[PDB]
């Protein structure tokens, strides 16, 4: 029987195609133009060569390979799954998108192989990719939406398998799903609420992903967020043909128990979708800032302040400037629909809900300071989409 | 130096074509063609004209110096002017072709066919720079075309050709000087050209076809390359020429291809395949000719051989030979394919493997061309209409591996009308046809066989006993299918039920009614299409049965009847 | 059709990459040569002889490779020995041998029943063993097993497991009781109860990933165990891993309805009890019923875990959830709340397909079935930009939920604005139709906005063929409902048709039978339409006849019984009227008469057919 | 449009090259060379036998019917008692033009040399062109005739030597 496993990307493009010895070659596709709807196909011919498609890609990867026989679709499923993760570890885990997949589509062919057999230090480096959905009415951004992206990762450095425990706290956002990573336990009882037991992988490991819905939360907490989760920008018509001016803070001042953002990249999309990039010529005048970089990409039609790390604790990179919308040519009508500014924050220890961690250590019938030592750096990531201003 | 102007302009020509320092070849490019020798004046020419570019006293002197060359006779003078000319042609500049023209016109005068003949080829790059040089020059080949010498004929012609191509009007003046000048040449090539040319003119002028083409033709009768086999021929048929008063030039063209066409070689072949179906298209008779020619080009490996056999096969055919032909062509394709698809074997004898070979697409023409045999005339004929049934079937098996489409659909159109005829040849049809539904071959890319294929059951369930079989197959199969099929199902078995009513008296039999329950059950799956408009016209239908069936309650006979009764009234409610 | 698809893959697939396995063992790296060997022949020998072996140690290596051998069928291999071999050895008291030991039986049995008969018996001794780490992986391969003869073991041994209070072993123990509980129901049952459950009560993620792939099996019929079961297995998953989450709900959807407490003496004193809800009876207390899966924290707590999983950032978890989150339920199930918000949230999170529609789906369904709980998400699904064809048309699904007299105008304001103003492909449109078409449904008052917003877009648009046919389903729909608004709707239609002698055919199919359909509600005047269309049909494309006639032919009915004793013709008899002597012979037949003769002149069969026995019974009362 | 026309003796050595537009131009004497040894693997009925050549076919064997196309190159070959001839032309020009072209050139050549040597017709390199070029010219080949040919190249002699340092 012959298996054969594809990873396809969005618009089912083949991408990766594994053999397995000897020799070898509608609703939900017909959408599959829509990112995640491939499982069930049949290719199908008369030859047992059935395949079912259970169409899982984790990471932008589509991978779709079909069996030789029999094997049930939803069991194809497991053994699909198993193989998109097995992959990104071999890669390193960080991320196999179509370009890497591409690269390493021989690693991923060993791998299918490979699976298809399977028969001190402590750092918790809480990485939050923030995405939020603001919508400007009334002088204040008020946060429509949004959805904060936290993993956790944790980097450490021991020699054994010692345990971790990681105390989180409710920046007073009811926490809520902490999801935990495969090597990472949550019993109800024994590790309280709001707090977690690490296991050792040797690998990076995602402790606890955390989705949070800034709305109610950001409204339950009472955050306007001032330090971060509301950055304000007042977008000033009064223009001109060709100016204006928008003041963006964001202010450092609840983030100050944070360590900064490994990265702030803010783009903000001017559309130029119906504006014809040439009609949007703009320009950023000013941009506030103390520890980043702003530089425009005029041309396409987007801004990107990228704030580095460096800011520690609360200083406040303060975000404001001039949008000047300069044009090339008169046939801009200053008109520029101004549309979604996603800002995608991320919070390398913060907690993507307000999941704070005090302290952490190893926890078996020890002590504190039983000798066991707390690192820096875990790394985590957390992505989702994006925040986004609207005005 | 004269030696050393000679080797210069070798090795100066060398650096000239680098786009180099032409300072320093000029000057003795120039004092070069300024030397009387006729040889220094000829490499001289071909390196100044690469060299000329830019440098004004260079290309001054050039032309300057190219005059005083053709200006005096020269008495070698023949190949001092003959490159000279050609030289000059390939500088430009409006002085130079200024002075050029003037003295090809002395040139001409000439007399040696030598030099006759290059003062004229010269005067066709010149022209093609300057016009007013012909304009001086024109009356001087006038003088030269009445030259004697069949070379100085043959060149004046060309000339005349490419000028034709830029100034036909003055070279419509020459063309009866033209004539009289092929009449007299004995030449084969010089025969071939005398004809491309006059093609050329022809666009524009035919009045000169007309008196060019008897001179041609009596001189490809008297040559045999072959050579003026293939151009006369491309010739005959370009100017369009031929508007049959040149049919007997076409014809000895088209006797010296078809000979050739036999030859077994994709060189000739092509080239006269292309020619005789173009000629053709323009003279029927030629192609009753050359039947055979096409009949052999079915089985030639040539690809654009094949397709342009095909479309002569089309237009010709008999009868026995169309039932035979069909059968080859099965069994070709499925061993002609591949070759260049792909590959790449070398062509010869012994690759017993044989390179073997056909295109991607000329499959799909393959089975059209079974289904249009079918149909032209009536192949009321396919005596055996079983055959055509199962070729049918058989090449919509193949298909099923190319699909387009298409080749599906036509095979299945005229599966139907076949089927609609002959009674007989029901059984193996409907056998088949009931298999092919269930067999996933067919609902493989066929939608179009299955919405014939029903129809044909409804039509033909009376040959069949087990009426309910099949129509128990046609219900499971029904929820397999794409949104055409599913619209034929479902209208098709209801044109059937029609039927079996007819013919059910057998007692009327129970289960006739039965299976209308069975297939109420069904149309009310497809009543789930995703279009409302699908939807709906399904679960017209499945209403439509529930009703039959209490009309065979009331009646045996008076069903048809019944059917029309009640199904309209549900179609409308629903409508309504 | 297949070559180009398998050579672009097979091009790369050869040279992909550094020929395989000949460069797999030419450059393997330090152990780059056991793809030669292993690869030609690792060998059985190298596996037997090391199950010969007494020690639980050798056997384990042995056991490692030996499971490729079975792999390969190779066939001739007994591979009863291995598997007997084995299967003695599973006996021993290490972990990591059971393990491997384990992977194995599962491949025999993939094959072979009567081995996979053996197997199961070795499971059980080492299973009647007190150790808890073998016991476990023991009964895990029992249940890869497909089979049915595997219970007399699997189970007196789950048995024994259970009754071991470790969780590796109550993780097993339920692989076992189950791949082997679908087969055995008369030996079986007693025990392989009081077991399943102290188990399901374990924590490692390869013991509950594993009872549930378990329980799913077993219970298919003996189910009543399985419930005090599938408790813990759907807490379990709240605290779990992306793959034991999919399996419990591929189970919680087979489960239930194998059990579904058959109705035996069904408690229905159980919880605010719908189906009674068994806890085992042999287990204590409060008795908990038969119906239980219907009612059982176990159905329910299906449901309520289906939902983190969606919470859980994995789309396949999402998914699956969300189609059993709407099959089982009992709407009782949807009213969650927690479907919507989370819903909501993870459409607008996921950029996953199998989702968006699934979310987007849930977001209509959801609201049918609860409004309320999307009101403050109406703004929100103002569509999203980024969504495809299936989503902007989902989109319009839901505003037809959240519609109430007074706040429908807030409402219809933004869908008419959505024809217009989106950018609306071309599917949306089609469906756009199909929901107006509830909506309606709900305002009399406020219909006509919504008709004639659809009927404008036909009337004047000689819509894409696509649409036409939708839009003519639809208006087939809502006239179904709002006849009062109906009878425009016709009108409208036909004047478009009768216009339009050029007409599309598939549109002058729609259009008629909407026409036979409506006339029933006032079928007195659906004769000024078929009026036109005769004269005209003449001059029409086939499909499009035979719809004219079908609905011709309705249009008859409905009111020949209501003609009928009407049209029992010019009879005047039925000029007269009780209820339904539409004007009827007369004004519907003036207009049949034509259809018959016009269908008669298209092509279809069925088109005629019908035709032809519309007007015979139609004529003939 | 001829862009080049190559001249090689029986024994495949080239001589003569004309190139109408810019093409390689070192590589020019080279794919000269190597367009010889096809030549003589071909046969002498099929002498010269044009060959046609995908590219990666100059010294290539992925292809089994290994020829040389000078890339996008039709290379026409024709072989006459002693010498070869090759033209290069473009896929524009028509292929019988090319192949008259050619077999004029050669009929021309023999009568245009008493005895060819593969000497002489180095030395009178340009010589060679001329003729070749005065049939190509207007687009004419404007004297086709064997026996006028013949009179043209000495022609062109004469006036080339009376110019010959200009030209030798």
């Amino acid at each position: 029987m012959y298996l054969s496993f594809y990873i396809t990307d969005t618009k089912n493009k083949l991408i990766f195609q594994y053999l397995l010895g000897a020799t070898a070659p509608p609703q939900l596709l017909e959408d599959s133009s829509s990112d995640d709807y491939l499982d069930h196909s049949m290719v199908g011919r008369d030859l047992e060569v059935y395949k079912y498609f259970s169409v899982i890609n984790k990471l932008n990867y589509w991978c779709l390979a079909s069996t030789s026989k029999s094997k049930g679709p939803l069991d194809c499923f497991t053994f699909l799954e198993t193989i998109d993760r097995i992959l990104l570890e071999y890669f390193d885990k960080d991320k196999l998108s179509i370009k890497k997949i591409v690269n390493n589509y021989d690693r991923i062919s060993l791998i299918f192989n490979c699976c298809v057999e399977a028969g001190n230090e402590l750092y918790v480096d809480l990485l939050e990719t923030f995405h939020v959905v603001f919508e400007k009415k009334k002088s204040h951004l008020r946060l429509l939406t949004g959805s904060i992206h936290g993993i956790v990762d944790v980097r450490s450095y021991l020699n054994d398998n010692p345990l971790v425990a990681v105390k989180l706290n409710t920046m007073g956002n009811d926490i809520g799903i902490p999801s935990l990573h495969d090597c990472v336990e949550i019993n109800d009882g024994v590790f309280s609420p709001s707090n977690i037991t690490f296991i050792p992988p040797d690998g990076k490991f995602r402790l606890l992903e955390y989705s949070v819905d800034l709305s109610s939360q950001v409204k339950q907490s009472g955050v306007r967020m001032n330090s971060i989760g509301l950055m304000s920008l007042h977008f000033q018509n009064g223009l001109g043909k060709d100016s204006d001016e928008f003041e963006l803070s964001l202010n450092i001042e609840n983030f100050k128990k944070v360590s900064q953002v490994d990265d702030l990249k803010i783009d903000l999309q001017f559309n130029v979708e119906n504006a014809d990039p040439n009609e949007i010529a703009y320009k950023i005048k000013i941009l506030r800032n103390t520890h980043g970089r702003f530089e425009n990409s005029i041309i396409m039609g987007q801004g990107q302040w990228i704030f580095d790390k460096s800011t520690a604790t609360g200083t406040v990179p303060v975000l404001r400037g001039c949008i000047e919308y300069e044009n090339t040519g008169p046939n801009f009508t200053k008109k520029v629909d101004l549309q979604t500014v996603s800002l995608e924050y991320s919070y390398i220890g913060q907690s993507a809900s307000g999941i704070y961690v005090e302290a952490i250590d190893i926890v078996s019938g020890l002590t504190i300071g039983k000798n066991t030592k707390l690192y820096k750096g875990a790394k985590y990531k957390t992505q989702t989409g994006n925040f986004q201003v609207r005005l | 130096d004269l030696n050393s102007k000679t080797n210069a302009v070798l090795k100066l020509t060398y650096l000239e074509m680098y786009g180099f320092d032409m300072a320093w070849c000029n000057f003795h490019i120039l004092e070069v063609m300024s030397s009387n020798k006729l040889q220094q004046k000829r490499v001289g020419y071909l390196a100044a004209s690469q060299s000329f570019y830019k440098d004004s006293d260079i290309l001054m002197l050039a032309t300057n110096l190219l005059k005083k060359d053709l200006k005096y006779d020269g008495n070698n003078d023949v190949v001092k002017v003959g490159i000279a000319l050609s030289g000059l042609s390939t500088i430009i500049t409006p002085s130079l072709a200024r002075d050029i023209a003037d003295d090809l016109f002395t040139m001409l005068n000439s007399t040696r066919p030598y030099i006759r003949k290059k003062a004229i080829t010269a005067l066709f790059k010149v022209f093609l720079q300057y016009p007013e040089a012909l304009r001086d020059n024109f009356d001087k080949f006038v003088s030269k075309l009445d030259d004697d010498d069949i070379s100085v004929v043959s060149a004046a012609v060309s000339v005349i050709c490419e000028l034709s191509k830029k100034n036909p009007q003055p070279f419509i003046q020459l063309s009866p000087l033209l004539y009289e000048i092929l009449v007299t040449i004995d030449n084969n090539w010089i025969i071939i050209r005398l004809l491309k040319l006059f093609t050329n003119l022809s666009q524009v002028e035919p009045k000169l076809r007309a008196k060019l083409l008897p001179k041609i033709l009596e001189l490809m009768e008297s040559t045999v390359a072959t050579s003026v086999i293939y151009e006369s021929v491309n010739c005959i048929v370009k100017g369009n020429m031929l508007e049959e008063d040149d049919f007997e030039t076409a014809m000895a063209c088209l006797e010296r291809l078809h000979t050739f066409c036999d030859s077994q070689d994709p060189n000739l072949r092509y080239i006269s395949c292309i020619l005789f179906y173009k000629i053709g298209k323009i003279n029927t008779d030629f192609i009753s000719r050359f039947d055979q020619l096409i009949i052999r080009l079915l089985s030639d490996v040539d690809v654009s051989i094949r397709s342009k056999a095909i479309e002569l096969v089309e237009g010709i055919v008999d009868e026995d030979n169309l039932k035979a032909i069909v059968q080859t062509l099965m069994k070709q394709f499925v061993d002609e394919d591949v070759v260049i698809l792909q590959t790449g074997s070398i062509v010869y004898e012994k690759s017993k493997r044989i390179p073997i070979i056909i295109p991607e697409n000329y499959k799909i023409k393959m089975v059209n061309v079974i289904i249009s045999i079918c149909s032209a005339d009536n192949y009321s004929s396919v005596n055996d209409f079983e055959w055509y049934n199962a070729v049918i079937m058989d090449l919509a098996m193949l298909c099923q591996d190319i699909s387009d489409k298409s080749l599906g659909s036509k095979i299945g159109e005229q599966f139907r009308n076949l089927m609609i005829k002959v009674p007989s040849m029901r059984e193996v049809t409907i056998a088949n046809i009931i298999k092919l539904i269930s067999n996933d071959n067919i609902n493989k890319q066929l939608p179009t066989v299955l919405r014939e294929c029903i129809w044909c059951l409804g039509e033909f369930s009376t040959l069949v006993e087990n009426g309910n079989d099949l129509i128990k197959i046609m219900t499971e199969n029904i929820s397999y299918y794409s949104h055409s099929v599913q619209e034929v199902l479902i209208l098709a078995l209801v044109k059937v039920f029609s039927n079996w009513c007819n013919n059910f008296q057998e007692d009327k039999r129970f289960e006739i009614k039965m299976v209308l329950k069975e297939l109420i059950e069904f149309f009310e799956n497809l009543s789930y299409s995703s279009t409302f408009e699908v939807q709906e016209r399904s679960v017209e239908v499945l209403e439509f049965l529930r009703l039959s069936l209490e009309a065979l309650e009331e009646d045996t006979e008076g069903l048809p009847m019944l059917l029309s009764e009640v199904l309209p009234s549900f179609f409308n409610a629903y409508e309504l | 059709m297949v070559d180009s698809i398998h050579r672009i893959a097979s091009a790369l697939d050869t040279a992909k990459v550094i020929t395989r396995e000949a460069a797999a063992v030419a450059t393997s790296k330090l152990g780059e040569s056991s793809y030669t060997y292993y690869s030609q022949n690792i060998n059985p020998q190298q596996l037997v002889t090391l199950l010969n072996s007494r020690n639980s140690r050798e056997v384990r290596d042995a056991m490692k490779r030996i499971i490729s051998i079975m792999a390969s069928d190779d066939d001739s291999i007994d591979v009863q020995l291995y598997f007997a071999d084995v299967v003695k050895n599973i006996t021993t008291n290490d972990t990591k041998v059971k393990r491997l030991i384990h992977l194995y039986l599962l491949r025999f049995a993939e094959n072979d029943p009567n081995l996979t008969l053996l197997s199961i018996n070795s499971l059980q001794k080492s299973l009647s063993d007190s150790n808890s780490e073998l016991r476990c992986f023991a009964l895990s391969a029992l249940s890869d097993m497909k089979m049915s003869s595997l219970a007399p073991i699997i189970l007196h041994t789950v048995k024994k497991l259970v009754t071991d209070p470790s969780a590796m072993v109550r993780g097993e123990v339920a692989l076992a009781i189950i791949k082997l509980y679908r087969a055995g129901k008369n030996d079986y049952h007693e025990e392989l109860l009081d077991i399943l459950k102290e188990l399901m009560a374990d924590t490692d993620p390869k013991v509950i990933s594993c009872a549930v792939l378990a329980y799913k099996e077993c219970y298919a019929d003996h189910l009543e165990l399985l419930h005090g079961h599938f408790r813990r297995y759907c807490r379990i998953i709240k605290q779990l891993d992306s793959w034991s989450q999919s399996y419990l709900i591929e189970l919680l959807i087979k489960y239930c309805k194998q059990y579904l407490p058959k109705p035996t003496v069904v408690d229905k004193s159980s919880e605010g009890s719908p189906r009674s809800c068994p806890l085992p009876d042999k287990y204590n207390e409060i008795e908990y019923p038969s119906y239980e899966v219907v009612n059982d924290p176990d159905l329910d707590l299906f449901l309520q875990s289906l939902n983190c999983l969606i919470y859980s950032s994995n789309p396949t978890v999402i998914l699956s959830c969300c189609n059993a989150l709407y099959q089982l339920a009992s709407p009782l199930q949807m009213k969650n709340t927690k479907f919507i918000e989370a819903l909501v949230r993870t459409v607008t999170m996921t950029e996953n397909q199998g989702n968006k529609e699934m979310l987007l789906q849930a977001i209509h369904f959801l609201s049918i079935l609860d409004q309320t709980l999307f009101l403050p998400y109406t703004k929100k699904f103002y569509v999203f930009p980024k969504d495809p064809i299936v989503a902007s048309i989902w989109k319009i699904q839901i505003l037809s939920t959240l519609i109430n007299e007074s706040n429908v105008k807030e409402i219809f304001k933004e869908l008419k604005y959505y024809v217009a103003s989106a950018h609306f492909p071309e599917n949306v449109v089609i469906m756009a139709v199909k929901s107006l078409s509830r909506c309606g449904q709900l305002s009399t008052s406020w219909e006509s906005h919504v008709m004639k917003w659809l009927i404008d877009h036909m009337e004047s648009h000689n819509l894409s063929a696509s649409v036409l046919d939708a839009y003519v389903n639809v208006i087939r729909m809502l006239v179904q409902k709002n006849p009062t608004k109906h009878l425009r709707i016709i009108f409208k239609l036909a004047d478009l048709l009768t216009v339009q002698t050029s007409l599309a055919d598939n549109a002058r199919a729609g259009i008629v039978w909407l026409f036979g359909e409506i006339a029933s509600i006032e079928f007195k005047i659906c004769p000024d339409v078929l009026r036109r269309l005769i004269q005209n049909f003449s001059n029409e494309g086939p499909e499009t006849r035979c719809q004219i006639l079908v609905l011709s032919a309705k249009l008859l009915s409905y009111d020949i019984d209501n003609f009928k004793q009407a049209q029992v013709t010019g009879s005047e008899e039925n000029n007269q009227n009780p209820p339904y002597y539409d004007f009827s012979g007369s004004r519907i037949s003036q207009m049949y008469n034509a259809v018959l003769y016009l269908a008669k002149y298209d092509d279809e069969f069925d088109i005629r057919d019908r035709a032809r026995m519309i007007s015979s019974l139609f004529d003939s009362g | 449009m001829i862009h080049a026309v190559l001249i090689f003796n029986k024994k495949c050595q080239p001589r003569l090259v004309k190139f109408y537009t810019p093409v390689d131009l070192p590589k020019q004497k080279l794919l000269l060379e190597q367009v010889y040894e096809l030549i003589s693997q071909r046969n002498s009925d099929f002498q010269s036998s044009f060959l046609v050549t995908p590219p990666s076919l100059l010294l290539s064997n992925e292809n089994n019917n290994d020829e040389v196309n000078n890339e996008d190159i039709q290379i026409i070959y024709k072989n006459y008692a002693t010498l070869y001839f090759t033209f290069i032309v473009d896929d524009q020009e028509s292929e019988l033009a090319i192949l008259d072209l050619i077999q004029t050139f050669v009929e021309s050549l023999d009568r245009c040399f008493t005895e060819v040597n593969e000497l002489d017709l180095i030395f009178n390199w340009q010589t060679l062109e001329s003729v070749l070029e005065e049939i190509v010219q207007g687009g004419m080949v404007i004297e086709t005739n064997v026996n006028r040919i013949v009179a043209s190249v000495d022609e062109l002699n004469k006036a080339a030597e009376s110019t010959d340092s200009k030209i030798g």
